[PDB]
């Protein structure tokens, strides 16, 4: 009874999506922080050739003028969820004259994923990290395959997703800024990868209130690295 | 046994089990009956408490299909629900086509085919459920139905459907039934209740006593022993 | 043959002030050469600082009133807020123009507070195209005030007047004019007047009587 | 009448493993173990402790007395991934 | 265990197996708690932390002006049936020009939730709702299961270990129809902290309580507003 | 109720509530959910028994445990 | 119940006499029955 | 154990029939692409004519539009949908917008159509993937890739088929940061690429170049064993 969308057990639970959720375990690790200033967010780019093209590799995408992302998991679904979360945002401008919420966002996105065998196909393999300032400040929202949607102030996810928490945890607290938050991440990111980390093996993506632009680090990212 | 998956498969000796096994999960449900005198058919439905937080009314197994027609179903209590739906819609049908009421005899063909169509295909299982169907009419008397979970529909004089269905109809055909009145009936009705095995290995229970006929010019409503209680005074005396 | 088309009648006036709005129309109801009601009125409170008023056609009024109502309750559960004064004015675009070969005879003007907490007013076609503006007037009498307006609250065709801002006093007596002289020379006018002040502190409502002819 | 059964570490065991089987050979004073633990998602106790053995094969490859980060690395790659995937390793990029 | 498969199979025991596991889903979620008065229907729910510093899901939900319901199960069936709840609520404002009543609207569930317990190709809804609201004759108290039966009841709790719950309602139902919300409110939510393990305490930052009233629109209040409610208590005896 | 004489038992207990989510068990495991209840209550050293101490000794007959998982709100 | 069997009898249980250890290969079934045959103060039979 | 669906996972979360389908690739003939400063080239390997066939209906090497080419692996069939499906795409594209088809454009639909064909039961995936290689986007040289999942992805220099792994590893080792100007030398890099085929004959290398004004180059026999001379005149600095 353990591979089917349509077939309960005698316990509770899925166990297929179950098993999406461990999809999401063998992709690249991701953290996002929301602090009062705003909210970072880095990304582990594991590129495998030289001859690889790396701007080619997306992990940040930038969803709207306020709004960013990260993913783990399979890559395929992910372009899917990408795309329609750009045209909901872009459909309720059209009809509102005014920028779509953070949290409504997900909504729209959340509204889909779980269809996969309720209509009248498979769920996905993409876990997903929304950072974005809305008319509420800064946010940080959090999914899954299973649909199931959260707020979290710091949350780390994909592979070494656990092992983060745990130190990530630690030096969390509300009175943080955000220059400060970005350096406090990529001391975790250092701690939980295996080559050393350059100016190559990264990249960051950060949202302001007044600086709704850059959601993205164009060699800066070199200052950063340089005084760890 | 291995043969009996779909309901569209036969056995090698020629049945479907599928229709078998459905009938016996109408078995294990409380013991709904019914009886008709001459100018009346009335209903009465042992039903009991789950815990405590029921209150006092809900989850009732005597419906009201028409005007003059209602239900008295047992088994399956959603499946009941669905089925019922069938047969408010099916007479509305009737009325819009026809200008008048349906026969209990053209309306019981109408539900049994229905039930008919799930016994079929291997898409949908058969029904769980057996009710009763018991009309009044000045043109037409008094009729009493019955539907298995099979579809085979066809009329009696009494019934009973739940685990007393031979242990309540022993005590039925004792009765002269073909000349009593139906105020006569309803403290007749009580006693086949209580009799067998009303909260002796079970909790509780609360009777519900349906009611269509001549004293009610066609209508169909719940009996008012609430008033004067006379239900539950005469059967009670028969302790001994 | 049949025609599915009729005119009511009915006048509507909004004015944006500098921290409130307000919207007055009269209650008379009337098709032809018959008066069917005295009161009638054309305020209908969306939300607590957003009034619309419909005229035109009464039977496309009151389909379109609910499909706007029913539409403020789609929008606050799917987003946890209610909809501002801009908002409305684009959503109301779009509903207009779903039905642009089949069209409401519905003139629209909304009235209210936008996020800063001044006045806003929102003219409309029926259509669906709009724009904002400082003060409007839609309906039958609607070439009957719109001059006069332009004299005393856009001070056009004067020569040295200082351009004070209106006060609230102010212009409770120009609406309350204006409405005297256009129930004179209009026919599809008069029998009441109802006045919907919209500011921070809610919604007031008044009622001043006019000639009942 | 009890049924205890034994399942696999999820990580905080497993990096308690390492510093078991490691405590007592000549490595390096500063690598860290939790690292290793990702790194080998579905293994049980004995799976561990053959890149524990096989760590310290790779040093006497080479001539050193002292446990390198990499000895471990090629280590890991040595015991599992020569046997877990070949197909998912190359052809990788669905996943990144 | 090869008629434990579809929900089209009957049993040689007359059991459709699959019905019975979707009542397992809904004790894998968290309890809550719901009862009335005369006048005054409050359903109080505990909410659930996923990590140690994301926001706790949220439980009450919001339907119409007069209806609010709680929820245990699973969230995928949770807002699908939120979307066909909504639905049905502004259909009869838009035609009706009426309120639902709350007795007849539940009977829509049942409909609803029957076609997927019958025909193949969609699983039963695991969920566990919980339906307060007002028609014209006072508060209701509902609760539906996955087997598609509705219960009408006057106090009712669901979840995880929400049997010591019930104890404390039926011990205590006959005081219910009297007293106001100041007690009421703090009746039900003394049933709740018998489903906690016993060294933990009901804090102001894991608990939602929805009132709605006779003369009071449905209210969600949460994390701020539950202090004026949390106070006046006793500790556990122990 | 027969092997459960000789403990302390909460008289708040209905064994028809047990009855229940018990289901298709024999006789000895019956008597395997009365001996594991009195030891989980011996593990935060409580002194009499509840409804939710033998809910988790019939899990560990059949040997289940389980977690928050991430479904159910 | 080797060394404290008073709490037992003293609350009114019986303690278990029969375990089975079920699993995947090389989790630590051997090791378990291996470290008990250190600390047990008592007779211990191994069985071929 | 499990596989055999396309819509079901595995317990450690994998798609066994979308990576089998990536197995069939490794049974084609290699062929590899570099892009440079202006001439953008690509060629294949094993021709392996039979005596008896015409060799004109065995092409391996597609243009879409008139600056966009296509080199693919795989098996032939699933090949021939794609292409006739794409060159539809790329000139329907140029109707509705009348800007001439970007190379990023066209990678994008070829993988998303193969995005869905994926996702749905009794649908086989296309078992090939293919280099899309067009110096068309106002004067930039590009060339990018395919995947039976459905992942377009850019690279500089690219092998497939039976035995990329040798090239690619090749090329590490040999494309300098130098970038290869005089581009008959980055032609001479491409022919010392396809050196290491799986016999190297010699004369089974069919080498296509675009200088990215002109249209599709195909070279002769004759002028491609000039440039297999000029390789073995390096060689004799060896001794
Ligand atoms: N939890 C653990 N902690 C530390 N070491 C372990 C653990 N589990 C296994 N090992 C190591 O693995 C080795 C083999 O384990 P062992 O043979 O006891 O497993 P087993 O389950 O008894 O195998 P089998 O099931 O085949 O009898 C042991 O020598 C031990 O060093
Ligand atoms: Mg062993």
């Amino acid at each position: 009874y353990d591979r089917g969308v349509n077939t309960f057990s005698p316990e509770g639970r899925l166990f297929q999506v179950e098993y999406a959720i461990e999809a999401i375990k063998l992709g690249s690790t991701a953290i996002g922080i929301q602090t009062s200033e705003g909210v970072c967010l880095a990304v582990e780019k594991r590129i495998t050739s030289p001859l690889m093209e790396p701007s080619s590799i997306e992990k940040i995408v930038e969803i709207d003028a306020h709004i960013g992302c990260a993913m783990s998991g399979l890559i395929a679904d992910a372009k899917t969820l990408i795309d329609k979360a750009r045209v909901e945002t872009q459909n309720h401008w059209f009809t509102y004259n005014e920028t779509m919420t953070v949290e409504s966002v997900t909504q729209a996105v959340s509204n889909l994923a779980l269809q996969f065998g309720e209509e009248d196909s498979r769920p996905f393999g993409v876990a997903l990290l929304f950072g974005g300032v809305d008319e509420k400040g800064p946010q940080l929202f959090h999914m899954d395959p299973s649909g199931t949607f959260v707020q979290c102030d710091a949350r780390a996810i994909g592979s070494a997703s656990e092992g983060a928490q745990s130190s990530l945890q630690e030096v969390y607290h509300k009175s943080m800024t955000l220059k400060e938050a970005i350096k406090s991440s990529l001391i975790i990111l250092k701690q939980v990868m295996e080559e050393k980390l350059n100016a190559t093996n990264i990249e960051l993506a950060t949202v302001q209130p007044g600086q709704n632009f850059h959601m993205f680090t164009k060699e800066e990212l070199e200052e950063v690295i340089k005084d760890i | 046994t291995g043969y009996d998956l779909s309901a569209s498969t036969f056995s090698p000796d020629g049945r479907v089990f599928q229709v078998e096994y459905a009938m016996k999960a109408v078995e294990n449900s409380s013991t709904a009956i019914g009886i008709r005198c001459k100018d009346g058919v009335v209903f009465g439905v042992e039903k009991l408490v789950l815990s405590k937080l029921y209150e006092e009314g809900s989850n009732k197994r005597l419906f009201n299909v028409d005007r003059h027609v209602g239900m008295a179903v047992a088994g399956l209590l959603a499946d009941a629900r669905s089925l019922a739906d069938i047969a408010r819609e099916e007479a509305s049908n009737f009325r819009s086509n026809f200008g008048y009421n349906i026969p209990l005899k053209h309306l019981a063909d109408r539900v049994a085919m229905y039930v008919h169509a799930y016994t079929l295909y291997s898409a949908v299982r058969p029904f769980g459920c057996s009710f009763m169907l018991g009309s009044y009419s000045v043109n037409d008397g008094a009729q009493l139905y019955m539907i298995d979970p099979s579809g085979v529909s066809y009329g009696y004089w009494g019934c009973a459907i739940g685990k007393a269905r031979q242990a309540a109809k022993t005590e039925i055909e004792k009765l002269q039934m073909k000349e009593m009145t139906c105020r006569d009936i309803v403290k007749e009705v009580a006693k086949i209740i209580y009799i067998v095995h009303d909260e002796v290995k079970d909790k509780a229970f609360e009777l519900e006593l349906s009611w269509v006929g001549e004293l009610t010019n066609g209508r169909h409503e719940i009996v008012p022993k609430d008033i004067r209680e006379e239900a539950e005074k005469y059967a009670k005396e028969s302790l001994k | 043959r049949f025609s599915p088309y009729v005119f009511n009648g009915g006048t509507i006036l909004a004015i944006a002030g500098e921290d409130f709005a307000i919207v007055a129309s009269d209650t008379r109801l009337s098709e032809g050469f018959s008066i069917h009601t005295r009161d009638s009125p054309k305020c209908y409170k969306l939300t607590d600082k957003t009034v619309i008023g419909c005229s035109g056609f009464h039977g496309d009024c009151l389909t379109l009133t609910k499909i706007i109502e029913a539409r403020l309750k789609m929008y606050k559960h799917s987003n946890n807020k209610a909809m501002t004064t801009g908002a409305i004015a684009a959503m109301l675009s779009t509903i207009l123009y779903s039905r642009r070969f089949f069209p409401y005879y519905v003139y629209n003007i909304i009235g209210g507070l936008d996020e800063e907490g001044k006045g806003a007013v929102y003219s409309f076609d029926p259509v669906g195209s709009y724009q904002r503006d400082s003060f409007k007037a839609g309906g039958s009498a609607s070439a009957m005030l719109q001059p006069l307006l332009d004299n005393q609250v856009g001070f056009k065709n004067m020569q040295n007047v200082e351009h004070v801002p209106l006060s609230l006093d102010r212009a409770m007596r120009l609406v309350k004019d204006v409405f005297i002289s256009a129930a004179e020379r209009d026919v599809y006018t008069g029998d009441a007047l109802r006045i919907c002040i919209v500011t921070k502190e809610g919604i007031r409502e008044e009622t001043v009587s006019l000639r009942k002819d | 009448d009890r049924k205890i059964e034994f399942s696999l570490p999820d990580l905080e065991g497993r990096t308690h493993i390492f510093k078991i089987h490691a405590r007592s050979m000549s490595v390096e004073r500063d690598i860290r173990f939790e690292l290793l633990a990702r790194l080998c998602p579905n293994s049980t106790g004995a799976e561990i402790r053959s890149v524990c053995t096989e760590a310290g094969m790779f040093a006497i490859r080479a001539r050193r007395k002292i446990a390198t980060e990499k000895d471990f690395l090629e280590a890991v790659n040595k015991v599992i991934k020569s046997y877990a995937k070949f197909s998912a390793t190359p052809r990788y990029m669905t996943y990144n | 265990n090869q008629y434990d498969n579809d929900v089209t199979v009957w049993s040689p025991q007359g059991r459709i197996h699959q019905i019975e596991y979707a009542m397992e889903a809904v004790k894998q979620g968290s309890a809550t708690v719901g009862l009335k008065s005369k006048t005054h229907a409050v359903l109080v729910a505990l909410k659930r932390a996923q990590s140690e510093l994301a926001a706790h899901q949220k439980k009450i939900l919001h339907v119409d002006n007069h209806i609010g319901i709680s929820i245990a199960g699973l969230t995928a069936d949770a807002r699908l049936l939120c979307n066909f709840m909504r639905q049905e609520c502004l259909d009869s404002r838009f035609v009706f020009d009426r309120p639902l009543p709350v007795s007849r609207l539940v009977s829509l569930i049942g409909s609803k939730t029957q076609i997927p317990t019958q025909r193949y190709g969609r699983r039963p809804y695991g969920v566990g709702l919980l339906i307060a609201g007002y028609d014209d004759m006072g508060p209701h108290i509902f609760q539906t299961c996955p087997s598609a039966n509705y219960f009408d009841c006057r106090a009712m709790s669901i979840g995880a270990r929400s049997q010591s719950a019930r104890t404390y309602l039926e011990r205590h139902m006959s005081e219910f129809m009297e007293c106001n919300l100041n007690e009421l409110v703090k009746h039900g939510l003394r049933a709740l902290r018998e489903t906690l393990p016993a060294e933990q305490d009901l804090t102001t930052k894991n608990v939602s309580i929805g009132i709605v009233g006779k003369d009071l629109e449905f209210t969600i209040y949460d994390d701020d507003d539950v202090s004026p409610f949390l106070e006046g208590l006793e500790e556990r005896p122990q | 109720q027969i092997h459960s004489r000789k403990m302390n038992v909460s008289p708040d207990v209905n064994y028809e509530e047990l009855a229940r989510c018990t289901d298709d068990f024999n006789g000895a495991q019956c008597k395997a959910v009365c001996v594991e209840a009195g030891m989980i209550a011996l593990r935060r050293g409580a002194t009499e028994l509840t409804h939710e101490d033998y809910m988790e000794g019939i899990l560990e007959v059949q040997a289940k445990k389980k977690a928050n998982l991430q479904y159910y709100a | 119940p080797l060394l404290h069997p008073e709490r037992f009898v003293n609350l009114g249980i019986e303690p278990p006499k029969g375990v089975l250890l079920f699993g995947p290969p090389g989790t630590g079934k051997t090791l378990c029955a291996r470290a008990v045959a250190n600390r047990t103060d008592a007779c211990f039979i191994r069985v071929i | 154990s499990y596989d055999r669906a396309i819509t079901v996972f595995s317990p450690d979360g994998h798609l066994f029939q979308v990576e089998y389908a990536q197995e069939a690739v490794k049974k084609g003939s290699t062929a590899v692409g570099v892009r440079g400063r202006d001439i953008v080239v690509l060629g294949v390997e094993k021709k392996s004519v039979a005596k008896l066939q015409d060799e004109r209906t065995v092409r391996k090497i597609c243009a879409l539009d008139d600056n966009v080419c296509m080199a693919f692996a795989g098996l032939t069939a699933d090949a021939r949908i794609v292409i006739n499906r794409a060159r539809v795409e790329c000139q329907s594209h140029r109707l509705t917008v009348e800007d001439p088809v970007t190379v990023e454009y066209i990678t994008r639909y070829i993988a998303s159509l193969k995005q869905r064909y994926t996702q749905s039961n009794g649908r086989r995936p296309f078992g090939i993937s293919a280099l899309i290689v067009g110096f068309d986007f106002d004067g930039t040289p590009r060339l990018y890739q395919t995947d039976p999942s459905g992942t377009y992805h850019a690279w500089k220099a690219n092998a497939i088929g039976r035995g990329a792994k040798s090239v690619r590893e090749f090329l590490e080792k040999n494309y300098t940061d130098e970038a290869i100007e005089t581009d008959d030398l980055t032609i001479k890099l491409v022919i010392k690429a396809l050196l290491e085929v799986v016999q190297s004959g010699g004369k089974n290398i069919e080498l296509a170049v675009m200088r990215r004004d002109q249209s599709l180059k195909i070279l002769n026999p004759e002028e491609i064993e000039k440039y297999v001379a000029e390789i073995e005149k390096e060689k004799e600095e060896n001794e």
